[PDB]
């Protein structure tokens, strides 16, 4: 029971700490600018937009290729939730709030990305196998 | 999920469409010297259709309760360096 | 392995419309010896039922 | 004849940037 | 909720339509023959 | 009516399918096999 | 039960030597490069389909010499779960994602390959009939 | 008169080399 | 009128031999 708390403790530790990571803004937009971010960019991770406190939240999308759009999984982050950090890196998204639409583009794309060897979003925590079995 | 649909025209309406054409070419002939349609149609009329979706085409899950992972997983911090 | 005799069944026929039939297969038998029910439904080579 | 609309489609010209200032989370 | 009603028009009546079309026109090409 | 009495006695015969031998198939698993009870793994021993 | 601990520890051992391994690099792709894999190879018994972190996995198949796709059974390997393992040797590929389709060309196939004499994926973990009857 | 369409084939004209780099699983 | 396809017969052209190297299960 002692070493289950301190690890947990550590883990909350690690996860605040956040260290070592690289943030990409070079992102560009056009479209309706009323349902604009203030700021978006991305860890290499996730891709963050920042919206103010009188915006109301819209929805993200995911945009392939051909242009077509699928629905990425998002959560919504930040102090007083004005950011969605949307789960995957992407060259281009859409951006919808009833019949307005923005598009957001990656100008700094990397395609390869930075490997998730631990299964969790900090390179400082381990998801260790417990079910054995 | 959703593709191509096949909806069997012919299957459904080539019976009763052969059947008038002939009916009235076999009219014309016999006038020329000088119901089963309806049936067939009552019959094949009712031929659902067929859904035809490739693959690799990307489809999603919505998740319609909660997945629990506790017992499965667990975390651990890496030490520092 | 590769050779295994793999065992199934169809009945019932087709309706109007339909171009394809359910094959059940049942049992597959190794040939070294071992047996396994597994009752699987048959498919194309891509996968489409029947 | 007839097909489900498409949703509106971004006029492709305004392009600008997003970040006009640095975030504050990016701690800057 | 509510938004564009799609009221399959034509899978509705082409069967009769086209059934009717094709009679007429069997009708018209039969009476031809004099 | 005679065609109509034809008609409506032998139009519902349902097809057939002629699939040749040598074709390709799948068998997509529908259950968990369990192979526990009949081999086993060794390390072959070194050269 | 110390015999088989034993056992378990050796074929474990057996399996992450690897030892003696001829490795394949003789790829080529023509199609999609948007779903590319940064690198692909076979061992002599698997093909490998590395793929970079951000990209999305697609679906691979089975190409024979008329041109029809099949499917093949694959495992995800790697730390990050970045490879893709198809557990057969072929000269062509065909990898697809939505509506993206890329080919991938063995450029060195061997016919013959290695004879699977074991029952295993390794040459020095052997299986045998334990269930006896 | 119709039948169901078949997947994308893609182009073989763009063809190159999947590795330009050894990958670090060959140890190399 | 139809008639069930036969299967692809083989072209009866490139008769070649099939061993090119007697079997090692002939113990030679």
């Amino acid at each position: 029971q002692t070493r289950e708390a301190n690890a947990r403790a550590a883990v909350e530790a690690a996860f605040e700490q956040r260290v070592g990571a690289y943030y990409n803004l070079k992102y560009m937009m056009s479209g309706d600018k009323d349902i604009a971010p203030v700021n978006a960019w991305d860890d290499g991770r996730f891709t963050y937009f920042k919206f103010s406190a009188n915006a109301d939240l819209p929805s993200i999308y995911f945009v392939d290729a051909e242009g077509n759009e699928s629905l990425v999984p998002r959560t919504t982050v930040g102090s007083s939730n004005n950011i969605i950090a949307v789960h995957k890196v992407n060259p281009k998204w859409m951006i919808r709030l009833g019949n307005r639409a923005l598009a957001i583009f990656n100008e700094a794309y990397d395609p390869n990305g930075v490997p998730n060897d631990t299964g969790t979003a900090s390179p400082a925590v381990r998801r260790v196998n417990k079910g054995g079995n | 999920l959703g593709g191509w649909i096949d909806r069997h025209f012919w299957e459904r309406f080539g019976g009763a469409i052969m059947i008038s054409l002939i009916g009235d070419l076999g009219d014309w002939a016999s006038r020329q010297g000088s119901s089963a349609a309806a049936e067939a149609l009552r019959n094949s009329i009712n031929i659902p259709p067929t859904l035809y979706k490739n693959q690799g085409e990307r489809v999603n899950i919505l998740v319609a309760r909660d997945l629990d992972f506790s017992d499965v997983y667990s975390l651990e911090s890496i030490p520092t360096k | 392995d590769r050779g295994s005799k793999v065992v199934g069944f169809y009945q019932g026929g087709l309706r109007q419309g339909q171009a394809r039939i359910f094959v059940q297969w049942s049992r597959i038998e190794t040939p070294s010896g071992v047996v396994i029910n597994l009752d699987s439904p048959g498919t194309g080579p891509l996968g489409e039922a029947g | 004849c007839a097909s489900a609309p498409k949703p509106k489609q971004p006029s492709d010209f305004n392009r600008e940037p997003v970040n006009k200032t640095v975030p504050v989370e990016i701690q800057r």
